[PDB]
RNA sequence: AAAAAAAAAAAAAAAAAAAAAAAAAAAAAAAAAAAAAAAAAAAAAAAAAAAAAAAAAAAAAAAAAAA
């Protein structure tokens, strides 16, 4: 405790200007100091920054003049503390420049992990009538496969229009529908036409204003579970916004979407439920709010969102093998408690439907993990009902259940892809089967681009700009 | 230092160099005695465990981390080597 | 160790009284953006975001704006009349002859954009926002204070416009009507008087920038020499007429009285044949420049007299501020892994942890109890220690709980090694 | 613009920089002594190097005090700033050579000083004051040496001329005697027909070395050993026929050359037998033999070898004594067994064979200096606990 | 009291600017977050320039000149070899004033105070850049005896420009630049010298005009008895010998200065127009100006004018230099001064942040208002990225601290820490709750 | 004989690709930190291919210029790259403080583009400033 | 009856071999023999030998609508 402390007198502790900041410190030293600063872009200034759950006594025990609101979530408003990406009008200047001229665009492979191939890149506008002038097409496809176009205000669902079209139960079902006049059933329709309008087209190009327009003034005509689906539903206008593909929206509308479908198909002119079976997922759902007043429901719900909740090795199947079977607690206010009711709720999936849907919602880490894990997502695996779980296994060898081991094999997935140039766009990967060569095929379609890949490509993950996010696993026979 | 729970190694200073406790595998949940390991005297010690992972284990204090394991099943009450017995 | 206690006018002309208040003020002005502007334009247009405005009519053309491409305060002007700009070459052609404009009191062309964004179309265009924009009629007359106007400052001013005089005729082109005490802005305590409008919106509604060889910019050479006398003669009249208030007297090319230029009220002879040379606009005279800089011949030197000056003082003045930098850094280091939330409860932090006196220094400094046991900070001590921790060398140090308990003696540059280890294990793997 | 920091070379273990300070503390202006004590054991590197707070002082220091005595031996100083720009060049010290044997480097500096100020200046000038008649020689640059070369190359000097146009290795006072016209190291042909003569040794020959003598060695026998003695013109070519000429064919024979009666200018053959001695000298074992000490004295070759005999294939039972006298301890039995050595290492360390323990250790002259460096470290050590003992004992 | 060097990058490190050849605008750096390092240096040199002593005496030199204390000579290159030199630095009583001190021992015929009287107010009177203040004359029995003392300010780095070109170690020569600004620099002080009626005095030619200032100076100290220590047209005309003298001087110096070689002076009879015709890398209008620079033939006392008389644009390209050079230095100013209103903020910040009996829970709050504090300091300071991985990004961090740094009404939205309970707060309110923590904990008075 | 004529690298950063190549290879510069070291002092019992053996199990060289003067003469000098910093650290505290026969095998960072002469000229500087405090003080 | 301690701290010490004139031998074809810092001290990255770089990929749009 050496003495070089024979005078500091005045406690200066801040804002005094009879003595600033300029040190009157150190001793003399003979070597580099502590703020030798590493090298870093800093290339975040100025990207437009932007502006039942009670309070748990995490903070309850320490409030006074109080303000709190126990509201934040996490698909609602993204990543804690995180700092956006930046993409300023530059962008929109190379929005100016032109796609691709006098070569292939379709190359869909780069040497470097990092670089978006050509592929996965913006494709240019479609100009109409411009002076002696219109837009074409003929160089970005060369099979007989309908293409769509972008200027339609899902931005999401084009992939979802080629991911549904898909779907021999599905299509099959809603062109059996057609025939039929089925003015009530708005969606249904709509979505029915587009559809075979692109079965019909062979190549030819096609829009959705007529689906986008009809699912837009349905979804315009607003003011249930329906309208619980609903309440944050409508918050897409004035499209600019830090996300144009943002988290939770094409995942919500997917799920309402289909929500919708089976609503539609429950009131035509012969009401069938074909879809609903065909497609849900027997979810006994167990609120287990009192040990009387709770509830027991089951839902015969068609997707599966991956809350993804601890990821319960490394790979898909056990992770379905949680959100199938997984109990926890809650703090959702029961009226038979009063109080911060500590409730708890198991959910159990009691069928093995032919068509299994995954959407995503999990954290950056183990979409990192999974551009680890190569071959991380399950080509085909066989699952079976044991006593209280789907158990999901690749072959029956590992484990068969106790209940009717199915055959499910992979159709596609929709891949985002937030390129180097921070663009955030969709892209289907299908594997469409062949029944006069019983082969297959991984076609992928970016908005009107369409070409086949190999499957292990289709299954890389590596990639950091790559991302699956709504799944769709069928039948290997009903594929 | 050794506790119940904590294997503890400072400098003669007082300064830390080093503490564990049963990091990953249970090493140092059950802690009973200390020794030294057959390479040096005054060097890594070989810490005696009864049935923590059933097998005692010297650690290599001066590089941070491990250095031997082996598989003794019974339980221990005390532990002494001269230089290079157990 | 290294170191003790340490470190109305006439030609410096440049004093403000509280400096680095009024420095930190224009900052603080520079500062804010009222986000509920209501504009039926949005904030992100066009590549600029955050569309705050400034005082009415250039209630609008007068933005404040933080870029987005740039990250840098902008002004910006809608011209919120016009609709038609039918050709981009002529666009393009002004991106040249603006693009190429370079100057200090010709603040920079930045660029332009007809928008459809205000619900009409607008031409808007952009340049570099400065804190607190007046005119000297501002600053004196229009504004409070009215400070005393002496002669220097009329050189200082003369010497301004003669600058711009010199960069737009080495542009080989002229200004239009500027010269108004209103459309000029000035940049602070010193004049140092930064034009910011040039009339140059006409030339987006016809063709007349020295292709029309009438050139037709002599006789706006011409012109803005009478619109640069009524200037100064209003400027002049005004400044013994508003001794106190009285103020304007508003003379034009019409009231321009080369009489009464003549016998003007403080005015000498010097100033009097500088306004007679503007005033004499006579044929065929194209008058040079150098000619009227041989009649002012002498102020030159003393705008650098002062720039000088107020130079030296500023790094006299700043010389007692440098000390930040390695200390702010020295905090970015500090706080930037502090009490990570997957750090704040963990196996290498607790008292059997790894790094658990970087912590325990951390606060000691910052809750060093007094005799009462009142954390209180004494500066003097704190910065003390900081530059001793900067530094590296091998001390002795004392700590405790207060109780006794976690007592470890140390010295720095194994600090220094795990703060270094730490950042670098954070930064990336 | 350093004011004086001065090469003080070819130095000996007795001058300190005291005795530097005592020599230089009359020129004026003392400033450090850089003793060259290299950090090995504190040896000199050759040289040390003397700092002056005046330029004048140390120019005064060199051109007084350049070759003579310190202490005994003559004082080598010169510049050196150019000399770590000559270590990392691999310039400097040019082979101005045949000099004389009887002028070190302070009569031939003042000398040729009108050739210039010679910032590396050697003779061969060891053993106190003696040189060999040679030496590295090297001027200010390239300007002043090229001088020296195009105005004296073959002058006299007490009668000896110098030659820097070839690099001449050493010898060179004796370089005429080695060339003298009477001694030379022949070639011994091996297996000689008898068809080679006088004739046939000058033939093929004559071109690779010069041959006028040429004699068909017969021996103290009357018959040919079928070794003859070729007479070339220069060891050189003794060796270029020991390496070119080896088992090759004069007229259909072989010529196993080896070199009859080396004078030694060329050198260093089984100098690597040596180095092959170094498979088995200090690195002993090779995880073969066995340094056994501490036997007893009625325990010999007999008892070792008893002892071994189940310890593998026994290639070499020796040990050393008082000339076969009193051993002092220790013997050897070189194996042709690794793992019976593993097996002794098990058992005939720490083993009895009549009374007193065997011990077992690889057998090295070289970690004996290791050794007395950890002698070095433990007295430090106790020093250093000592000092803290005598100061914290009040 | 020992030399050492405490600046081998060692102040604050150099940074590789091979990163900043490529190199975006939104990508700002440490250095545009605070200085270039040469100024810093440059000014950290100048302050130990001030204060080149530690605490000694001194006494081997008279010590003490009539409250003039701690006399430390300026031995920068002093042209005073091997002799006890006369300029020193010394501290005055008041401002602790530092000044140059040149003392002119061993005077005899001068004896009377009127005639440094007057050349003193004479020369009192005179004010310009580079006409450094004239004070403090009186002979003393002090530096050996009758020595005629003069003061000068201090005035660090001198660099008589010789020194700034050629013993200069970059060795960077001046081209047209400094060429005109030191022209209008001269030409300033010959105006000054045609308005105070006085002479050029006695120096010029890289003598007493050490460059103490950045921008290019002359800071010509001796104009002064030349030898009446102890007509004026003739004087000023041949105020045009001396200049023609420096500018045909170093407008040939520009061709040594193309290498590293040092260069001599080319005095009066060197001075020949073909040379003029025929030097490199000089405007030929300069060469004119040079024509007319051939010293003054018709003996009157020659204004600048018919120097000027060529000219007037290159004269406001010095000016804008000038202006220039102001305002980025006000840039920079402006840089550090909110950094120093933020370290100070930050002082305050970390002041209350983390108690030993706070850090219990996951969240180390203790009381009531400590957790809406500390609400902040995780998007404040904690910042993992997008991807996820926790890192710094000194642009959102000064983006952030400059709109707390008014304490605005706006508000932000925060996630702190359970990702539930979502807060927005505005930043006034935040303003006033550190100063009522701070009253709260520093009392002051009490606490 | 298929005489393959080389070409030497005269095409540079025409297309993208040696633009967002050398971005990459800018991001590699980024994480390097002082892995390719200037070895000074090449001394005389340490060759060249001595030194890279040496230094190949502390380090991945990928460019090796490491020579002599065509092995004539010694250059002293080379170059050897490392791992990492703290890879560097360790290189520092295991090859410390031995002499080979006369020159220490620093193999460090590279510096001293000016500033062995700027230190030079500041040692000038303070022994002219105590070369007059010592006459000063001598010539008492 | 030259009859020495039978080795601490993994000490510590063996070699596992030659010019062969044995007889009537001349003067460097070597391929190169080639030491200096240490007052806070010597310091290429890009990727590294052009022993043969043709290098504008035509264009044309009289223009829309849609009453
Ligand atoms: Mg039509």
């Amino acid at each position: 405790d050496y003495f070089n402390d024979i005078t500091s007198d005045g406690p200066i502790s801040v804002d005094d200007e009879t003595y600033p900041l300029s040190s009157v410190g150190m001793p003399y030293y003979l070597d580099k100091l502590l703020s030798a600063w590493p090298p870093v872009v800093f290339k975040s200034e100025g990207t437009i920054p932007q502006l039942l759950a009670v309070i748990s006594s995490q903070n309850e025990k320490l409030s006074t003049q109080e303000f709190p609101l126990l509201r934040y979530d996490r698909t609602k408003y993204g990543m804690r503390n995180a700092i956006p990406d930046y993409v300023c009008l530059r962008d929109i200047r190379k929005q100016i420049t032109s796609g691709l001229e006098t070569s292939d665009i379709q190359t869909y492979t780069s040497i470097n992990k990092y670089e978006v191939p050509p592929a996965y890149s913006r494709l240019p506008l479609t100009s109409g009538r411009f002076g002696t002038d219109n837009f074409d097409f003929t160089p970005f496809n060369n099979t007989e496969y309908s293409g769509l176009d972008p200027d339609v205000d899902n931005h999401y669902t084009n992939a979802i229009i080629q991911l549904y079209r898909f779907i021999p139960e599905m299509f099959n079902f809603v062109v059996g529908c057609l025939k039929d006049e089925n003015f009530e059933t708005t969606l249904l329709t709509d979505l029915g036409y587009l559809f075979d309008m692109m079965e019909r087209s062979h190549g030819k190009i096609c829009s959705s204003s007529n689906f986008q327009a009809s699912l837009k003034s349905l979804t315009d005509k607003r003011q249930e579970e329906y309208l619980e689906s609903l309440c944050i539903r409508e918050s897409i206008e004035d499209f600019n916004s830090s996300e144009s593909i943002k988290r939770n929206m094409p995942q919500k509308f997917n799920r309402f979407l289909l929500s919708q479908l089976i609503k539609e198909e429950a009131q035509t002119v012969n009401h069938n439920i074909t879809l609903n079976q065909c497609f849900g997922l027997e979810t006994e759902i167990r609120t287990e709010c009192s040990c009387d007043h709770y509830d027991t429901t089951v839902k015969l719900l068609p997707s599966l969102s991956i809350s993804g909740i601890n990821k319960t090795g490394q790979n898909i199947l056990p992770y379905i093998e949680y959100a199938m079977k997984n109990v926890t607690q809650k703090n959702s206010i029961c009226p038979t408690c009063g109080k911060t009711e500590t409730i708890t709720q198991e959910c159990t999936v009691k069928n093995l439907p032919s068509v299994l849907s995954l959407e995503l919602s999990l954290l950056d880490t183990e979409f990192s993990n999974i551009r680890s894990s190569k071959n991380w997502l399950t080509s085909e695996f066989y699952g079976s009902i044991i006593k209280n779980k789907a158990v999901l296994r690749s072959t029956a060898s590992e484990l068969k259940g106790t209940s009717h081991i199915f055959k499910y094999e992979l159709n596609g997935y929709v891949a985002k892809i937030t390129d180097n140039n921070n663009e955030t766009r969709l892209v289907t990967y299908v594997k469409k089967y062949n029944p006069k060569e019983n082969c297959f095929k991984w076609l992928m379609f970016n908005d009107y681009l369409v070409v086949e890949i190999t499957e292990e490509e289709a299954l890389k993950m590596t990639y950091p700009w790559k991302t699956p996010e709504i799944i769709i696993y069928c039948d290997a026979e009903e594929l | 230092s050794i506790s119940e729970d904590s294997l503890h190694f400072a400098n003669r200073r007082g300064v830390t160099k080093l503490n564990l406790t049963s990091i990953d595998i249970a090493a140092f949940s059950e802690l009973n005695t200390m020794c030294y390991s057959p390479h040096s005297l005054k060097n890594n010690i070989y810490c005696g465990g009864d049935n923590t992972n059933w097998g005692i284990a010297s650690i290599d204090l001066n590089r941070g981390c491990l250095d031997s394991l082996l598989n003794y099943s019974s339980k221990v009450k005390l532990m002494c080597s001269n230089n290079k017995v157990l | 160790m290294h170191s003790l206690l340490q470190y109305r006018s006439a030609d410096q002309l440049f004093i403000p009284n509280n400096i680095r208040e009024d420095l930190t003020k224009k900052n603080l002005s520079i500062l804010q953006v009222f986000p509920s502007s209501g504009k039926v334009i949005p904030s992100i247009v066009q590549d600029y975001f955050n569309l705050v405005p400034l005082n009415f009519n250039n209630k609008t053309t007068l933005f404040k704006v933080f870029s987005n491409y740039d990250g840098k305060a902008y002004v910006l002007k809608r011209l919120p009349n016009i609709d038609k700009s039918m050709n981009p070459n002529k666009i393009s052609k002004i991106y040249q002859i603006w693009s190429k404009i370079n100057c200090t009191n010709l603040i920079k062309f930045r660029d332009i954009f007809q928008t459809t964004k205000f619900g009409n179309l607008s031409i808007c265009l952009v340049f570099d926002y400065y804190p607190n924009s007046l005119s000297l009629y501002d600053y004196h007359f229009v504004n409070f204070p009215k400070f005393p106007i002496t002669n220097n400052y009329l050189w200082i001013y003369l010497v301004q416009l003669t600058n711009v005089i010199n960069s737009i005729h080495s542009q080989n082109l002229s200004i239009g009507n500027t010269l108004n005490w209103r459309k000029v802005l000035i940049t602070g305590d010193p004049g140092r008087i930064k034009l910011s409008h040039c009339n140059f919106m006409d030339l987006l509604f016809n063709d007349d920038t020295d292709t029309v060889v009438s050139s037709t910019i002599e006789g706006q050479q011409q012109l803005d020499y009478k619109y640069l006398g009524e200037l100064l003669f209003n400027l002049s009249i005004n400044i013994e007429n508003s001794n106190n208030n009285t103020a304007p007297k508003e003379y034009r090319l019409e009231e321009i009285t080369p009489q009464s230029i003549d016998d003007m009220r403080q005015i000498d002879d010097k100033f009097k044949d500088v306004l007679k040379y503007l005033i004499s606009d006579n044929g065929d005279s194209k008058k040079s420049i150098h000619d009227l800089t041989s009649h002012f011949y002498d102020k030159m030197f003393m705008v650098l007299e002062s720039s000088q000056t107020y130079t030296e003082y500023m790094e006299s003045v700043l010389s007692r501020e440098l000390e930040n930098g390695r200390l702010f850094r020295l905090v970015n280091k500090l706080n930037c892994i502090f009490g990570r939330i997957e750090s704040r409860i963990d196996i290498n932090w607790s008292e059997s942890g790894t790094k658990f006196p970087i912590i325990l220094f951390y606060d000691y400094v910052f809750h060093q109890v007094d005799s009462n046991g009142k954390p209180i900070m004494d500066l003097t001590h704190v910065l003390r220690c900081l530059n001793k921790l900067d530094a590296g060398i091998q001390e002795k140090l004392m700590l405790v709980t207060p109780d006794e308990l976690n007592c470890i003696i140390i010295s720095y540059k194994q600090l220094k090694d795990l703060i270094e280890s730490t950042f670098r294990s954070i930064t990336q793997a | 613009n350093s004011s004086a920091s001065l090469y003080v070379g070819d130095l000996e273990p007795s001058v300190s920089e005291a005795h530097l300070y005592d020599i230089f503390s009359p020129i004026g202006s003392v400033s450090s002594i850089r003793v060259c004590r290299d950090a090995i054991t504190k040896t000199s590197l050759g040289y040390a190097y003397v700092n002056f707070n005046d330029h004048e002082a140390g120019r005064k220091a060199i051109e007084q005090l350049n070759y003579t005595p310190i202490k005994g031996r003559l004082c080598r100083i010169m510049w050196s700033q150019r000399d770590p720009s000559l270590r990392k060049k691999g310039s400097g010290n040019i082979f101005i050579k045949n000099l004389h044997p009887d002028i070190d480097n302070k009569a031939l500096y003042d000398t040729f000083s009108v050739f210039g100020d010679i910032l590396s200046s050697k003779i061969a000038t060891d053993e106190n004051g003696k040189s060999k008649g040679f030496g590295f020689v090297h001027f200010e640059e390239e300007g002043a040496a090229k001088e020296a070369i195009d105005a004296l190359n073959g002058m006299l000097l007490n009668g000896q001329e110098i030659y820097v146009a070839p690099h001449l290795s050493r010898k060179e006072r004796d370089s005429q005697l080695e060339e003298t016209k009477a001694h030379y190291t022949n070639l011994y042909v091996k297996n000689i027909n008898s068809e080679t003569t006088d004739e046939q040794f000058q033939e093929l020959f004559a071109k690779f070395g010069p041959i006028v003598s040429a004699s068909l060695e017969k021996d103290a026998d009357g018959k040919l050993k079928g070794f003859g003695f070729v007479n070339y013109e220069k060891h050189e070519d003794a060796v270029k026929a020991v390496e070119a000429l080896n088992d090759s064919e004069l007229n259909g024979e072989k010529l196993y050359v080896g070199r009859a009666q080396k004078k030694n200018e060329r050198m260093h053959v089984l100098k690597k037998q040596y180095e092959a001695y170094r498979l088995e000298k200090m690195a002993k074992y090779q995880g073969v033999n066995l340094f056994v000490k501490n036997l007893d004295d009625s325990v010999d070759d007999e008892k070792l070898e008893e002892e071994f005999a189940p310890y593998g294939t026994i290639t070499s039972a020796k040990v050393m004594r008082t000339e076969n006298g009193k051993s002092k301890g220790f013997g050897f039995v070189c194996f042709s067994t690794p793992e019976e050595a593993t097996k002794a290492i098990t058992e005939k360390n720490q083993q009895i064979v009549a009374g007193k323990p065997l011990y077992v250790a690889i057998a090295q002259r070289k970690d004996v200096r290791r050794s007395q460096l950890a002698q070095q470290i433990q007295a430090r050590n106790q020093m250093r606990y000592q000092q803290a003992t005598a100061a914290a004992a009040a």
